[PDB]
């Protein structure tokens, strides 16, 4: 017998819509026919705060939808939106999909418990540059960040990253959003030894970052960049530097590959999923609920462990945090103050694309990290023995005073 | 000072952890002053610095 | 259950448990590790020992609720074969199988 | 003092401070003192052989 | 003069109607400032409904203030009351059941908050109660809602002072998406006196289920249980294990009608304490239509200027949670017949326990805390008093008790500490 088993989603054009359509309909050839029937539902996103989910619930969980997919508004406004419907769809436990989410904001599970995305966290993006410290060998480096849960999510990334080695944390540097001036930590930066840094921030902050950066001539040789896709895009570009490594996600600006991806991923995770028995629907209407839908962790777990590696996207497999695996980016170079490709990175191993490697300073190569510090401040505290305290005397610093033995 | 930390660590020690707490200095100089004015009948400190 | 002690012996496993059942030979079991592992200065460990059978319908309530209690980390067995296979499938349900 | 790791007021968990937290923080790269050499510190930071 | 406008909403399966509270309330609220009420109530409680009422109501009239009401404990639903104050920026708080229970940390943009405590705190309450009676703690696990890493972290913090000789022996995660089992097989490794639990009444049934399967229901397995699941004051599943800890504010101890009075009252302080002193009080004006970024933010708006505020003189600063920082709890023991029998009760700082001995679970087992007096000599035993400062006993020492004479009286009298 086959059920249609509704499908629902959020996306930004009815073309979107109907490509949707399309692949669910795709979807029905794919998986067995007989034990299931798919049938597609969306919306076109018109810009509304908060009716916009009064129809999701209206409509789609008075619909029973089995899932949902959400992608990013086409109009180019606002950050995060999606976060209703993740705690809307949370009384309904319904499994939803983000596109276009590329976004740490909902990183947050413990409020944020039935979200989800098929692109891995601007976090994640510390997984390349574990790899690419690994290559060069350096240990050394320095981090700036951003303070918010963005930043400090990247910070703990890429440190339980080094906590397999010995744990890597000198350096670290926190500043808050929105700040106009920041040249004031910089010269604390020039102190220390390490010459490598890598930043994360918004587009907006990281114009001040460069701005600041550039007045006490950081980017000079012997130092090296590294960052994440937003700090390249935007208004950072115009005001800013060359040589510094660079980071943009493989087919992040393209949803429809995502969303059919998507659903042949979840079409495992909900048609495997019938194989088991004691299933719910999903709480049918938003009215007379206040319980959590049994199944939805279950097909939070399958859907985790789909597998799919085989992908428009490219391979697909879900950690822990329910995050992407394996995630490819594009490595980027400031050539000529323009974008290149130096190389691209995919799987766990860097690939070198055959552009010649550049750099602050024009070397070829400059995997040198330690140029080192001449003086070293040292510290003390007034122990008798070891150490005494005397006032210079006068201006004089000290005494031709002598030891017992003739010195 | 590092004793502490031997006698944090020493539950065995806690009463003298307490009892030496609340009596402790900031330096030697006055540490080693205490017993020499006799306002503390004994002091506690490593070798080096004490004999 | 000489060679069993000398295997546990061996490996230095000084905690153990018996779990028995009914079947023929069970309570000189017993009787043979007393003497074995009381005659020895070591101060190894009996845990428990378990004799259980099939009684009305309740064994797997009664075996479950007598079984869970155990905590060591060496158990010496002794059954039927079949019965080795139900006591081992329960086993796998309390998670005793375990690493 | 030298400086102890201690509860950093309503935190309540920081840096040991004084002149090895300067020493973590940076602002003295290397510690010349009569410091006893302790395994509670010695994970945070390396040690030279004991004078 | 000011004429604000406000609205306040009882949702109920117990009677009462907001008419009666609405008249009271402006009769309790009429001296002291200016104030118009609108009152409204619904049944049974929706994600739908109440967005929809909410903003229903508020878009109709001006209204710049209000409290929530509720005869049910469901604890999504101040998440979502929760989402609805982070886009219109307008006040809102509760008195009762759920919308009192926690919820996760609140946005960056303020949000509607009178039902968090610090969890951490509320575990430093229960710490009091094992610190009269519990150490070397069983289990604590973040199986379920808000904070399962939170809670955490501060067990360590707890830990991490060192100041007594805490230690742990259980620590893992986990239930519904696999086999209960892994989780199982764990905590059949851990062997300690008290199970520390951090999940949902509905997680919660299902755990009681497996606590007497796993042996934990048995003697020596105490349980520690927060308003996760004690919110369910008027409905417990059968199948708890009872005699273990269960403990969150007791509606008996305040009345339910008494919270939102007391409110409107921080409201009007707010007020004047906000527009009296240079400041204006926007109206909410856009909630239901379009993406306008509604006009933008108010600008001064002022809304947590005051955090630590009194009203009758009743000290009801507020926590990060907006809630009562002087908590007004106390202590409630799941009884041997279904009751909730009053443990104890917390005032500020010091924990209080009702009853100084421990009760005998069910019938006396195996000669289980055998009363036994030492006389106390230089030769054998030595007593001095704890330190109060700390409010514990020395770690190498025992922490003892006495009875405080009262021959001629019918109490046997506390020499504790
Ligand atoms: C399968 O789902 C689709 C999409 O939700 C349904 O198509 C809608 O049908 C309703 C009828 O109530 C129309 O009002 C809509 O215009 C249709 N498309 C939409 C909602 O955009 C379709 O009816 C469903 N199939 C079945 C058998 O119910
Ligand atoms: C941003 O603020 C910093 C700190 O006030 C400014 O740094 C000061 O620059 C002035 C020169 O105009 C010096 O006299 C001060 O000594 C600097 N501050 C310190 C720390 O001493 C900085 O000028 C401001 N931004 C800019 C570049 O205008
Ligand atoms: C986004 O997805 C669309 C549709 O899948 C892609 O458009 C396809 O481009 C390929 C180029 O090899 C054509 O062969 C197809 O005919 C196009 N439509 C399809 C596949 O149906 C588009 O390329 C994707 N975006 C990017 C940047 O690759």
């Amino acid at each position: 017998d086959p059920k249609i088993v509704n499908i629902g989603a959020v996306l930004s054009t009815k073309k979107h819509e109907q490509i949707f359509r399309e692949a669910v309909n795709q979807a029905n050839k794919r998986h067995f026919t007989r034990k299931i029937q798919l049938n597609a539902t969306s919306v076109t996103h018109r810009p509304n705060a908060i009716q916009m989910a009064l129809s999701v619930c209206e409509d789609l969980i008075s619909s029973q939808v089995y899932a949902i997919l959400v992608s990013h508004p086409p109009a180019p406004t606002d950050h995060l939106t999606p976060t209703p419907i993740s705690y809307t769809a949370g009384f309904y436990r319904i499994p939803v999909i983000g596109l276009t989410t590329r976004m740490s904001i909902y990183s947050d599970k413990s409020i944020h418990l039935s979200f989800l995305r098929t692109v891995p966290p601007y976090s994640h993006q510390a997984l390349v540059w574990f790899e690419m410290m690994r290559l060069f060998n350096w240990n050394h480096v320095i981090l700036i960040v951003s303070d918010d849960h963005e930043g400090r999510a990247a910070q703990k990334k890429l440190e339980t990253l080094l906590e397999e080695k010995e744990s890597k944390a000198d350096k670290v540097l926190q500043f808050e959003p929105g700040t106009k001036n920041l040249t004031a930590l910089l010269l604390e930066a020039k102190e220390l030894e390490a010459r490598v840094i890598i930043l994360s921030a918004s587009e907006d902050d990281a114009t001040a970052v460069y701005k600041s950066a550039a007045m006490l001539d950081m980017t000079g040789a012997g130092y090296v960049w590294l960052v994440g896709e937003r700090e390249i895009s935007g208004s950072a570009l115009r005001y800013a530097p060359d040589g510094i490594i660079g980071l943009q996600l493989i087919n992040g600006k393209n949803e429809s590959a995502h969303i059919s991806d998507a659903v042949a991923v979840v079409a495992q995770a909900i048609h495997e999923l019938f194989e088991m028995e004691q299933i719910t629907d999903p709480p049918r209407g938003c009215v007379g609920n206040t319980n959590i839908w049994k199944t939805g962790p279950l097909f939070k777990r399958v859907l985790m462990s789909s597998k799919y590696p085989d992908g428009v996207t490219g391979r697909i497999e879900f950690n822990e945090d329910g995050d992407r695996k394996f995630a490819q980016y594009s490595i980027m170079n400031l050539q000529n103050r323009k974008l290149v490709q130096v190389g691209i990175f995919d799987g766990s191993y860097i690939i070198q694309n055959d552009r010649k490697i550049i750099w602050p300073g024009g070397e070829t190569e400059r995997p040198q990290g330690y140029q080192m510090s001449t003086r070293l401040k040292i510290v003390t505290i007034h122990q008798e023995p070891f150490v005494y305290v005397r006032p210079t005397t006068s201006d004089g610093t000290c005494r031709e005073e002598y030891t017992i033995n003739g010195d | 000072s590092s004793v502490d930390i031997y006698f944090r660590r020493q539950v065995e020690l806690s009463t003298m952890y307490r009892h030496m707490e609340k009596h402790n200095y900031e330096s030697a100089a006055e540490a080693i002053q205490a017993v020499r004015d006799n306002k503390l009948h004994a002091f506690i400190w490593d070798s080096a610095v004490l004999e | 259950a000489s060679v069993m002690l000398n295997i546990m012996e061996e490996y230095d496993w000084y905690i153990f448990s018996i779990v028995t059942t009914y079947f023929p030979g069970y309570q000189d079991f017993e009787n043979k590790v007393r003497s074995t592992i009381e005659n020895s200065f070591v101060g190894w460990e009996l845990e428990e020992v378990i004799h259980l059978d099939m009684s009305l319908d309740d064994i797997d309530s009664k075996i479950q609720n007598q079984l869970k209690k155990l905590q060591s980390p060496v158990i010496l067995l002794y059954c039927t074969k079949e019965e080795a296979t139900y006591i081992f499938e329960v086993a796998h349900s309390v998670g005793l199988t375990g690493y | 003092k030298f400086g102890t790791q201690e509860r950093v007021n309503n935190s309540n968990a920081a840096a040991w401070n004084g002149m090895m937290g300067e020493l973590l923080s940076g602002q003295a790269d290397m510690i010349v003192a009569p410091l006893t050499i302790n395994n509670e510190r010695a994970q945070y930071i390396e040690f030279s052989k004991p004078f | 003069f000011p004429v604000l406008n406000i609205a306040v909403i009882l949702g109920r399966t117990r009677y009462i109607t907001e008419r009666d509270i609405r008249s009271l309330w402006t009769r309790d609220m009429s001296l002291d400032f200016d104030v118009n009420v609108v009152t409204l109530l619904v049944q049974q409680t929706d994600p739908k409904s109440i967005i929809t009422h909410v903003c229903d109501l508020m878009s109709g009239t001006k209204i710049h203030g209000v409290v929530f009401g509720d005869d049910t404990d469901q604890e999504a639903i101040a998440q979502i009351l929760d989402f609805v104050s982070s886009q219109t920026f307008i006040p809102i708080l509760g008195i009762h059941g759920g919308s009192s229970m926690i919820m996760a940390d609140k946005d960056e943009m303020s949000t509607f908050f009178q039902f968090g405590a610090s969890i951490k705190q509320q575990a430093t309450v229960m710490l009091n109660i094992m610190e009269e009676y519990d150490w070397h703690v069983f289990s604590v696990i973040t199986s379920n809602f808000p904070g399962y890493r939170d809670f955490i972290s501060f067990i360590k913090t707890t830990v991490d002072n060192s100041f007594v000789g805490w230690e742990v022996q259980n620590y893992i995660t986990l239930d519904t998406s696999y086999t209960d089992a892994q989780t199982l097989t764990q905590l059949k490794k851990i062997h300690s006196s008290v199970i520390l639990l951090y999940c949902s009444k509905d997680e919660a049934t299902y755990i009681f289920e497996e606590a007497r399967s796993l042996g934990l229901m048995g003697y020596g397995f105490v349980w520690i249980v927060p308003s996760l699941v004690t919110g369910n004051t008027d409905i417990i599943p059968y199948e708890f294990p009872s005699g273990l800890v269960s403990v969150s504010y007791d509606d008996w101890d305040y009345g339910i009608e008494a919270r939102v009075r007391d409110g409107l009252g921080i409201i009007t302080t707010a007020a004047s304490a906000m527009l009296e002193k240079h400041s204006v009080i926007p109206e909410a004006k856009t909630s239901c239509y379009g993406q306008n970024e509604r006009n933008d933010p108010p600008l001064h708006t002022l809304h947590n200027f005051m955090i630590n505020v009194t009203w009758d003189g009743k000290d009801l600063s507020f926590t990060e949670d907006g809630y009562q920082a002087n908590p007004k709890l106390v202590v409630l023991l799941l009884n041997m017949e279904r009751e909730w029998e009053k443990v104890g009760k917390w005032e500020a700082k010091s924990l209080n326990m009702k009853y100084p001995v421990w009760p005998r679970i069910d019938s006396d087992h195996d000669d289980n805390h055998l009363s036994i007096v030492t006389l106390e000599e230089a030769p054998f035993v030595i007593v001095e008093n704890i330190d109060y400062l700390t409010g514990t006993c020395v770690r190498n020492t025992v922490p003892c008790r006495k009875y405080f004479r009262l021959a001629n009286s019918t109490t046997e009298g506390t020499s504790v500490k």
